[PDB]
Parts: structure tokens; C-alpha cells; sequence
DNA sequence: TCATGAATGACTATGCACGT
DNA sequence: TCATGAATGACTATGCACGT
């Protein structure tokens, strides 16, 4: 038996739990703004073909695809990921398609993992844009049978638009989601200023990302918490439902309330107000009705008494219940495998970077394909010029390996080359056919004129960057939803 | 008039109308269809008592064991009347009571085990025709460019797909027409627009004609007699689709 | 809104139910013994490439196929089943290998879908054998996505082998569990004695097939019950765990109890003798420990007093606990979607008759894709005897049709054949491989031959059904674990 | 000294052991009731008891006493060990003179670890000091040889070590089925277990030391007290070089 | 003291037929 | 009354950091 100090395992143990989590659980990459649940969920749905091109598949395979090969953890907790990244109400911008029930912002919980079917959404699509070439870093899972992908593509600025809330050890982050047009154009400036410092960049992005934009709408009051948290990475934003005042025939006045701020649960709302009145906190309530329904939205009645002003029920609601609540944000995210609280161009900036390294990734993957293709493309040409010298080699050949040694020596050709002779079909013999390997050589040369052109000019690069981001933000972006008010 | 719950199941969802003759329960197969339904409903008339696992078999259970079950104190409890002698149909709570069960056979056993709880524990609310029964949909047909049509049986769906297609418009063979294995599979937007709206939705009312007749079917199908319901099975499931013809 | 009356709103609902159970939930299929969630599970694995060639999938990966794609239900009872399939005390023959805790034959529960693997067994392939050559009849699954087998190709006796218990509605099944040598024994003398009546049949099978075979071990009493289950479909067989006396130095004698009856819970057994004793039933016992380990298996030691007779001891236990208990044997399955009580003569006959189909269903298709080959193989020679022509006419087509059409002129060839020769890689135009494709059709013109006198001569279908069996029998077939002693 | 063990007035999840002698005793704390489980099932009934934990166990350094004896886990876990806490700690009605406990590889069971251990320092000190607290090394590899007995190894570099060695002496491996890789005490077989954690003979355990008391008390408070800022720091401070400890 | 959300599943109740 | 075996898921408690 081995003897082990208290404080060496405890200290040991603890580190090794807290910078897991920390970087491996808790917290968004700042690249696409996943956490690894996340990222291991929308790759398995991806791989599986659970694509908008087909139909929705059952839930369960989704949780069963992402157990099996790359998240070593329980069905319940993956179900209930995969459930919150398709409700509305959470993600300003759904990376999944829920097909079922998929619970409601107040308390009528989730269906069940077998009643819901699921499939990713189109801009999920868009986060998951060409990792086949080679555009993001992969390494082995958890058992070493298959192959994920470190991060993704995220052709759209995800941690920003969709934000993240995450416990960690030691720390916590808490970003909110923002509108994907505002930060577009954060994007679009910072490609073309590309040279701007710091300080400059800050102001620049500041005036285009006016602040949050909530999935549940509403309103933000004030505009200091907003410039503190992207100045600081740490702020309080000052959020507000917004209260319609109704009249009656009586001439009984009402309060109806249709939107609430961020993560505040409908039924414990009207629970709270409903508890603050019986005990005797909120007089001048008359009568509490939540007259909500699917084809209505959220409407919460609240009739007031004879005795009453609308404004004062409403500042007492604004003061004793999260009709105005604040949302702490603070701007935590994994850079480079670390922890970082960052800044508003901070995010930006490291976001362009990775659309950059994933553009010039991408053109190279194509480049080196390309040039492939056209070796092998190059190698039937030669056969063709000498076509009739090449059967008669082939048939004259006693096995396949003399062929093909015999081939190499013929064209002065590559073994690859050679094969691909070899494999070579009688169609592609016809006349019109030997014309479009032709064809097909001076296609792709071109097309490997404009790569290596591409990799050559950073500008292209950026170019590239921008007129995909706004052809992404000109089928997908929409209205901010989220009202800004001054004091 | 009656109080809503704003002594009642937990599981209640209640209505906001305290008026019985305008009130509805919607007992329904399922947490998953309950908890869709509760949001798909009309607060003001429409009530929702979800019911989880197979309703006891109240022929065959005895009587103490049955007033021990949960789901079935839930269902006494909502309705407000009472049960057996004891029964008073003034004080029932809402005078449409909608069995809502999967198209399934088990939401079809479901069904059986209900009006047997009914029959034997609350038979004046079969006669007076409170009870009805919910038909959801099986198909839904997703056009490309028209709207969303609900079809409530093959046949429904061969011509609801043939009128369409003669009338130019097309679908998806990708997503196509969804079909419902189950309450549960819909959300409450689809739930509204096939089985809750009542501008629309398919309601069967359950009449009760020959009540000796009623209750000697009860105690075969439903009773501790395993012979008499195997060879009532044996006898009659041969001829079950012909009895509308 | 429609009328209905209750009489026929219960009597058809209830009948629909219970048809429903009968045939297509609680009662195994005759031709391969499962009931519909057994087959989905095993096809869902077998499709899914869960093979003895390949370690084991995440379980939940087994559940998740199973449930999108065949079986419209929930995933904690399917996972029962699957688990159940993987159990060496459940099933004589499991068809599910299992990686993990699944469970004990105690009270100990398994563990939850997310800690366990699986993947099908090699006998559970002998069930699946050769299914993708229309050896079965195939439907439209639940939504009409995909096909579902209607039946298994069942290599070997499944139903008799492994048992089936179910509990339908109006009636129930109970068969017992078979020695897989006796079984086959029974098929051979059958498919020998093809032409003997029934009476002839049940005496022979009723001598090969000895008794049931418990994967529990333990012994049969008697065999009144057993032949009263295979003459009647319905019987009563007594069942006796082992029990081995030892004495100890000084101390008092004890009993072992070693093996116990099919489907009796380990630790149910030890509680019913702790409280048969508590109160004061079963005297003349000192003391309850269970040595049970993983090592030495089942292992419940109950020492006796000094003033009590071991012999009087073991009959109160037969008496008074399930260490004797009795087997309801109610030989109930569907037939040709029918619930029939079966003798044992009928049980082999139909299983039989499956297997004949399967072979000639199998010979059929390897017919059909036989002449498929065949017929392309022709065009290729053809093509071959005139090889100077065929490609000289394919250089000056236009297109690939040109050149086409032309072969078919040319070697008075179909369009199939043709469009195959086009599809020809210069590859096989190398000496030994021209020759291989004489060869070639040479080999499947001989297959075609044999193919031909296998589907015209029943001899040799029933010699196939025998020897593939045997085969079978001689792989995967054991020693039988249940003892049959007499009174 | 001896106590009678419970045979159809503690822990319903806990399956004890036969034998009344506490010194000849032996408490697995398992992580989980699937581990639990197949432990209750490999395990030697005579000497070795059984206690399943379910969900990450309360931070006593953070909870007020009253909710932690509140909480089920823990109430479970000094009834199996009959001893009291605090002030009423008699380490002669100890039940178990090894306290084993068994976690998970992974980070989870690293941090359930923290978790036991500081219950043990806070409210049941002696039981470290004396030496009657140990940890068992779960296995991580599974080597499956097509011929030979399989065989199990502790870290990455006894895999590559047995791998090696097993090639090089003719034995080989399907690189399909192959080297079965353990992500839990629940992926395990009773067997399984038994052959590499509770196998007296060949299991790995590691027994709990408390050198400087007064060192380690700080160390608890700060780890898994409710002072943020101090732990943060000190991950911060600590983490770089974690690695380097036993170099 | 409550919410957040990614981590660490056993228990609860019926239908159904049949034999104790 | 209990076991069998496929059918019809919500509730329960902790860690972790932070703000009302
Ligand atoms: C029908 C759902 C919901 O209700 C269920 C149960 N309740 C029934 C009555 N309740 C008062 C308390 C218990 C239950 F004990 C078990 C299950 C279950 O195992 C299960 C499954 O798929 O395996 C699915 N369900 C169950
Ligand atoms: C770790 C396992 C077992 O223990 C669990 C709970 N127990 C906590 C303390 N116990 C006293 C009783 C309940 C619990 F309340 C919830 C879950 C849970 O949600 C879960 C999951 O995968 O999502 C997995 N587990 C849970
Ligand atoms: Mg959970
Ligand atoms: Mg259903
Ligand atoms: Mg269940
Ligand atoms: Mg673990």
C-alpha cells in the first residue's frame, strides 16, 4: 500500500476538477461560443445528416449519436442541452430545430427525449460551414475510434449573438445575446480597419453594437451598464418588461404586461406578485388574470383599484418584482485554452481572427486538392496523346503490375498518375469525353491560379470574410427585438 | 357557479370561468400531451388534468384499492362530483368532460378504462352527455407554399393530398406529411387547431341507450371473467370493422 | 359534433386493443420465436453494424435505432428489453451481448443505458443470417421511411430453444426454455420423416426433445408435466433447485443450495426462508448465510440444528419455499398472425416449414442475381472476342450513347450489357484478367447449374436446412444444465 | 471489539459485510449505483461492505451543520460508520477499520473525492490520522489479447508498457474489439471489479496521510470554503504546475 | 434564499393472464 | 398478494459563482 498526503491529493484533485471545468465544461470557446456539450451535440446531429435539407430524426438518436462517440456522459443532461439550444426564448438565435414539446418560459417542463424529434437550423449550418476542408483543428475522442473537431468553423459570430451563461470553479461568465446585423457591422469595420489599435476599435465597435438584443424582447434602460460591460467586461444592465395601461367600460383601470426581461420565468412571476399581494406589499392590485395563450403571447392582466395610479403599481412592480430586473453580465470566455475576460473588440477582433485562419485554411485545403486533381488530370492527358501506345501496353501486359510499371516508363509517369490510368473507364475513351479531361486541366488550373491569388492577398482574404458574413446576415439576421430607452 | 384554482389536484390545470356550463376538462393521455395542451388551450373555458400510466381497472380492482389511486382521486376530485350513492351532478365542476387519448390502441385501452371508471362510479355523467371523446389527427400535410391541412384518418389524407396536388399545389417526399404516432409528438399550436378549438375540433358525444346491455359488456371485457372476455374476443373481433357498416 | 354509443365505443376499442397485444406485442411469432420488439432490437443492432466483428456500441446508440426507425415507443422499456435479451439467467441462449452490469439474478437492478454496451451475439446472426437476400418478407415501418423485416430468417429453433412468456389479453404464453442439441435432433428426424403424420411426429420429437433446458440449471421432477405440455400445449413441470448437505467438524450439519428453478429472484428466496424462520415456520433451521460470490456463483448455506433431520428440512423448503416450484407450461404462439396452442410436433413442423421457405427464397434471389451476372458477364466476352472493335468504335462517338448504340449493333448486345462494357476499367483488359472474366462466367453458369437443381429437387433443400443447421448445432450448441430425474 | 451487521437499524442503500470483526472490515464508498452495484456483486461478502453514493456529496465547509445533517448521503455515511462527529467521535465504535473509497477516473470523481475527504477531516478527523481512509485506483485500460489473459492497466504508460511487452512476446490483439478504454466504476463488470479495486491481493490502493494539520486545515478552507477570491488565486497560482509535484 | 446549467438514476403505479 | 415482461416519465439533491 502507498502512502499519499491529504494536502497533495487534495490539492491535485481539486486543480484537475476546476481547470476542466473551467475550459472543458462551463465555459464558451470564444471562437464559436460553444461549450463542449454544444459543440459535440450540433457535430453528432451534423455527421448524422439531421440536416434542414431532411427531416426532423427522433431526439433520442441525436443524444444517443453524441453519447456513443464523443460526450461520455448521461442521455438526461445531453437531452436537456440539446432541448434549450431549440427554444426561442433562450437562444436569441436557435441552433436547433425542435419538432414537439419543447416546454414554455414558465414552469410546463420539456417533453420527453421520445416525443420530441429534432434537427439542426439554418444557422447551425452556418456554424458547421465546410469543416469537411480541413478549416478547423480535429483530434481524437474520447476512446480514440473516430475524430472531432476542436472548435467550429462559426461562420456567424455565435458567442455574441447567442451569448453564454456558465458556472465554473473559481469563476463564472454571463454574456448576453446580441443582434446578429449590429455585430455584422462591428465585423464589417473591423475588416476594413484592420489596422486600428485598440482604443480605436473599442469606440467603433461600441457605436455599431448598441447593446444586447433578448430572445424574450423588452426593454434596457440606460445606456452605462452597456458601455461598462464592453469597456470592462463587467456590467449591469438595467432590463424592463413592458406594461400597457388598459381602461375599462366601468372606467376600471389595468395593467397588462406582454413582455418580460430575459431568463424571468412566467409562472414564477405572477407567483411572486400573487404572494407579494396577499401578504400586503402591493396594494393597489385589485385582481391578477394571466389571460396568455399560443396565439396571444404573454398577457398578464393586473386590475387596479378606484384608488390607484397606474405609474405607482407599476414602479412598485418595477421595484418588488423582475418586471425591471438587471442581467450581470460578465464577458468570461476560453482564448487559447484560458480564461479571459475580454472587451467588446476583444471578442470582435478574436472572432475576425478565426474567420481569417478559417478562409486561408479552407483556400488551402482546396489548393491542395486542387493541385492533386490536376496531377492525376495531367497524367491522362499524357495517356491520351499516346492512347494507342497505352492499350496496346495494357492488353500486352500479363498482369496489372506490369501495366502499370510499364505505364510509368511509357508517359514518364507517377505510380498515383498511372493508377488512375488504369482505373481509367472506356466511356471516358469517346471523343467528346477525352475533351473534358482536357477542358477539366485548364478548369481547375485556373481555379489554382485564384487560390494561390487568395492566399497571396490578405485583402481577398478579409473580402472573402465579409461578403460571405453578409450573405449569411442578409438570409438570417432580423429586427432587434429589445427596446433601448434612456433614463 | 365554482371556485377555480388560482383543494384541488396538483396536476389540475385549471380554467379561468367559473361557470360549470361553460367549463371544460380536457383529461388527457400523457404529461407530454398535457403539458402542450395546457399551453395550446383557452385558459378562460378549458381545463387540463393530465393522467400518467394505465387508469386502474375499477371492475376488477376492489373498491378501497381504487380510492387509493391517484389518478383516479384526481380525476373524483376535479370533477367535484361525488361517486356511487353519494353522487350530486349539481356539483359538477365542468359540464364538457373531453377524453383526450393517443390514436394508438393504448390510448384506445385508456379510453375503455375511463368509461368504465365513469360508467360504474359516475354513470349521470354518460346519460346527461358530459362526456365526449376527442379525436386527434394522424396526418399532417406540409405544402410547400399553402398552408398546413390535418387529416383524421388514410382516408382523409389520400384525398386531402389528391385534391391538392389536382389543384396545383406540392410537397416535400423529404418532410412530407407528418404522421402522429401520439398526442405527445404535437406541440400546443397543432393541438389547438385539431382537437381543442372547438370551431373545429372532432368531439364524439358518448350516449348511453340500453344500460343492462351496457352493463354486461362492462363485466365481459372489463371483469375478473378471462374466459367470457376470451371467447367474447374470439367471437366478435371478427366482425369489428363492420360495425358501421 | 357526432353521437356515439358506449356499447360500441368499448367494444371496438377494447378489441383493437386486446388484437393488438395478441398479435403484435405479448405472444412470440412461431417461425422465429420473438415478439415485435425482439425483432426490431436485433435488426435495429444487425442493421446498425452491431456484429460480434466489431466491439461493442454505446447501448443507447441500439435504443435510439430501435425506437426511430421500428419501434414507436419509449426508451426505458426498450432498453428492459434489450437488457433482458443479454442475460445468461434469462435467456438459455442469449441473443444480445452484453458489456457492463446488467444485473444479477437477485434483487441487484442494471445499470442505466448510459454505463453499458452492446452488440448482437453469434447466434443472434444465425438469426439474422442471409436476411438481405429476400429471404423474408419485408413492411413499411411506422411512418413509412423505411422497411422492417415481418420475420427473422431464425437459423435455429428460437422459440423452443430460448421459451417465451407473455401476458396478452384473454389468454397468455408460457414455453419453456430447450436444449439446443435435442432441438436440432427433433428437426433432423423431421426433415428426414417429412411425410410422417402427426402422431408419428410427436412420439419421435417427444424422444429427442428429453425436457426443457433452464439456463438456471436446477432439476426436473417427474415427467408427467413435461409430456402432458408437448401432448397437450399445456402442463405442469416441477422444478427443484440443488441442494448438497455438508457436516462439519463438532459443529451441526448445514445445507448448500447450489442452483435453483428457472425465474426464481436469488434474494427473494433468501428473504422468504428469513421470514418463514422469524416468525416460525420452518424449525429445525439455525442460521441463513449467503457465501454467494462472483467466483463460486450461487451459494446459500443454511446449517441446521442438532435435534433436526436434513432430509425433513429440504422437504419443509420444497413445501414451504420455490426451492421446488413448478413450471406452467402453456405453449401459446402465433400462427400466420393467428394465437394457437401448439403441440411439440407442430411447434418443430412449422419452425420447419419457416426454414424451407428461407432456403428456397434464398435460392431463388441467388438465381435471379446469378443470371444478372451472368448476363453481363456475356456482353464483357463478347467484347473481349472483338476488343480491337470496341474501342475503335468508341473513339469516334460524339457521346458516350453514340457509343453505345453502336456495341449494340456491333456484338448484338442488350442496353444493360452494354452500358457495362462502357463501365469497364482498363484495368481488366490485362491478360490475366481477361482471363478472369472467362473464368468468371464460367464459375456462375456452374452456380446457375446448381442453383437450379437445389429450387427442383426438395431433397436437397431439406439436406440444406439440415447441414447448415448442424453446422450451426456443432459452433454454438452446449450441454445440457437442467437434470431430469424421475420421482 | 465486535457489531452486528445487518441481515434482513442502518443505511438502506448499504450491503454489509458478514464478518463482526470492524479490524478484519472493509467499507467501499462507491461513487454511483451502477459501480455500486456490480462492487456488491464482486466483492467478498465476508469482509468487504458495499455504500453507493448518488450525486455529487454536500460541501460541509460550505453548508451549515444542520443542513448537512440533513442531507441523506451524509447521514448514510456516518450511520455505516457508527462512529459519531465532532465532539462525539469515538473511533472505538468504528464499524470499518478500512474505509475505502472509489471513484470514477475522471474529474467528477476527483472532485466527489474533495468532497468525502472533507467530511472525513471536519467532522471525523482520527479516522486520517489513524489511517483508516484510503483510495482506490480504479483501472483505465482493459488489454484484450486474442490468446492470453487480459490484462489491466492504471495509466497510459502501463498501457503502451503491457502493449509492448505483449508484441514483443508473440501474443496479439484485435485492433478492433482491442484495448477497451474505462470512463467509470459503472462501465465495469462485477468481475471486472472485483479483479482490479477489491481483490485484496492485486488491488492499488493509496492510504490517506495527514502530515501537518494545521497546513491541511488551511488548504480545506481555501479549496472548499466560501471564499471565491482565495481559491480562484490559488487555482491561478497553483494549476501551472500541478504536474510538477512528485518530479 | 432563489435562479442559473452542465455535472454526479432509483423509485413510483397501473393493464394483462396465470399459478401459487 | 406476488412474480413474470413489454406497454403507458416526472420528481428528487447536491457543486459551482453571482446578484437581487
Ligand atoms: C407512463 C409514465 C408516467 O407514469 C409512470 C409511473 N407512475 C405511474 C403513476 N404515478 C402516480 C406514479 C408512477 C411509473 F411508476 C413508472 C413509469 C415507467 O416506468 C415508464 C417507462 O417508460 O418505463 C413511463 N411512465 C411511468
Ligand atoms: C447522479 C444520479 C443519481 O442521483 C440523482 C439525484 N439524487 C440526488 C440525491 N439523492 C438523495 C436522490 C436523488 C437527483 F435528484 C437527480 C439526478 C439526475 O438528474 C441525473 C441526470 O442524469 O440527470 C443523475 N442522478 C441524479
Ligand atoms: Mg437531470
Ligand atoms: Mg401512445
Ligand atoms: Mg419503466
Ligand atoms: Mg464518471
Amino acid at each position: 500500500i502507498e502512502p499519499v498526503d491529504i494536502e497533495q491529493e487534495m490539492q491535485r484533485s481539486y486543480i484537475d476538477y476546476a481547470m476542466s471545468v473551467i475550459v472543458g465544461r462551463a465555459l464558451p470557446e470564444v471562437r464559436d461560443g460553444l461549450k463542449p456539450v454544444h459543440r459535440r451535440v450540433l457535430y453528432a446531429m451534423f455527421d448524422s445528416g439531421f440536416r434542414p435539407d431532411r427531416s426532423h430524426a427522433k431526439s433520442a438518436r441525436s443524444v444517443a449519436e453524441t453519447m456513443g462517440n464523443y460526450h461520455p456522459h448521461g442521455d438526461a443532461s445531453i437531452y436537456d442541452s440539446l432541448v434549450r439550444m431549440a427554444q426561442p426564448w433562450s437562444l436569441r438565435y436557435p441552433l436547433v430545430d425542435g419538432q414537439g414539446n419543447f416546454g414554455s418560459p414558465g414552469n410546463d417542463p420539456p417533453a420527453a427525449m421520445r416525443y420530441t424529434e429534432a434537427r439542426l437550423t439554418p444557422l447551425a449550418m452556418e456554424m458547421l460551414r465546410e469543416i469537411d476542408e480541413e478549416t478547423v483543428d480535429f483530434i481524437p475522442n474520447y476512446d480514440g475510434r473516430v475524430q472531432e473537431p476542436t472548435v467550429l468553423p462559426s461562420r456567424f459570430p455565435n458567442l455574441l449573438a447567442n451569448g453564454s451563461g456558465g458556472i465554473a470553479v473559481g469563476m463564472a461568465t454571463n454574456i448576453p445575446p446580441h443582434n446578429l446585423r449590429e455585430l455584422a457591422d462591428a465585423v464589417f469595420w473591423a475588416l476594413e480597419n484592420h489596422d486600428a489599435d485598440e482604443e480605436e476599435t473599442l469606440a467603433a465597435v461600441m457605436g455599431r453594437v448598441k447593446g444586447p438584443d433578448f430572445p424574450t424582447a423588452g426593454l434596457i434602460v440606460g445606456s452605462q451598464g452597456t458601455a461598462d460591460a464592453y469597456k470592462t467586461g463587467r456590467g449591469s444592465i438595467r432590463m424592463r418588461g413592458v406594461v400597457e395601461v388598459e381602461e375599462d367600460s366601468r372606467g376600471r383601470t389595468s395593467l397588462v404586461i406582454t413582455e418580460l426581461p430575459y431568463q424571468v420565468n412566467h409562472d414564477n412571476f405572477i407567483t411572486s406578485i400573487a404572494e407579494q399581494v396577499r401578504d400586503g406589499k402591493l396594494a393597489g392590485i385589485s385582481n391578477i388574470e394571466d389571460q396568455s395563450s399560443d396565439r396571444v403571447g404573454l398577457r398578464i392582466v393586473i386590475e387596479i383599484k378606484r384608488d390607484a395610479v397606474a405609474k405607482v403599481v407599476i414602479n412598485n412592480l418595477y421595484k418588488h418584482t423582475q418586471l425591471q430586473t438587471s442581467f450581470g453580465a460578465n464577458m468570461l470566455a476560453i482564448v487559447d485554452g484560458v480564461p479571459r475576460t475580454l472587451r467588446l473588440d476583444q471578442l470582435i477582433r478574436y472572432y475576425v481572427d478565426h474567420q481569417l485562419d478559417v478562409i486561408v485554411r479552407r483556400t488551402t485545403y482546396r489548393l491542395r486538392k486542387a493541385n492533386e486533381r490536376a496531377h492525376i488530370l495531367r497524367g491522362l492527358v499524357k495517356a491520351l496523346d499516346a492512347l494507342d501506345e497505352v492499350i496496346a501496353l495494357i492488353r500486352a501486359s500479363e498482369t496489372v503490375d506490369i501495366a502499370r510499371a510499364g505505364l510509368i516508363e511509357l508517359l514518364d509517369i507517377d505510380e498515383i498518375q498511372a493508377q488512375a490510368i488504369l482505373d481509367m473507364q472506356l466511356r471516358r475513351l469517346a471523343a467528346l469525353e477525352r475533351q473534358r479531361i482536357i477542358d477539366d486541366l485548364a478548369k481547375i488550373e485556373a481555379e489554382i491560379a485564384d487560390l494561390e491569388d487568395i492566399l497571396a492577398k490578405p485583402e481577398r482574404q478579409r473580402g472573402i470574410v465579409r461578403d460571405e458574413l453578409a450573405e449569411i446576415v442578409d438570409r438570417h439576421g432580423d429586427d432587434r427585438r429589445t427596446r433601448i430607452i434612456a433614463i | 357557479a365554482l371556485v377555480r384554482r388560482k383543494g384541488l389536484p396538483g396536476k389540475l390545470a385549471d380554467c379561468r370561468s367559473t361557470d360549470p356550463r361553460k367549463s371544460e376538462l380536457y383529461v388527457v393521455e400523457g404529461d407530454s400531451a398535457g403539458g402542450s395542451a395546457k399551453s395550446g388551450r383557452d385558459s378562460m373555458f378549458q381545463a387540463i388534468l393530465p393522467l400518467r400510466g394505465k387508469i386502474i381497472n375499477v371492475e376488477k380492482a376492489r373498491i378501497d384499492r381504487v380510492l387509493k389511486n391517484t389518478e383516479v382521486q384526481a380525476i373524483i376530485t376535479a370533477l367535484g362530483t361525488g361517486i356511487h350513492d353519494e353522487f350530486d351532478i349539481g356539483k359538477l365542476r365542468y359540464h364538457k368532460i373531453v377524453l383526450m387519448a393517443d390514436a394508438d390502441v393504448d390510448g384506445q385501452h385508456i379510453s375503455t378504462l375511463l368509461l368504465t371508471l365513469l360508467f360504474r362510479f359516475m354513470r349521470p355523467l354518460i346519460e346527461n352527455g358530459h362526456v365526449f371523446l376527442a379525436q386527434p389527427p394522424l396526418y399532417k400535410l406540409k405544402w410547400q407554399r399553402s398552408d398546413p391541412e390535418f387529416a383524421y384518418s388514410d382516408r382523409e389524407r389520400d384525398g386531402l393530398l389528391e385534391a391538392g396536388l389536382k389543384a396545383g399545389k406540392k410537397i416535400n417526399k423529404e418532410d412530407g406529411i407528418q404522421r402522429y404516432k401520439g398526442l405527445g409528438e404535437m406541440d400546443a399550436k397543432e393541438l389547438w387547431e385539431t382537437t381543442m378549438d372547438p370551431s373545429v375540433r372532432v368531439l364524439r358525444q358518448v350516449t348511453l341507450d340500453d344500460a343492462a346491455a351496457a352493463d354486461e359488456l362492462f363485466s365481459i371485457l372489463m371483469g375478473e371473467d378471462v374466459d367470457a372476455r376470451r371467447s367474447f374476443i374470439t367471437r366478435n373481433a371478427k366482425d369489428v370493422r363492420f360495425l358501421d357498416v
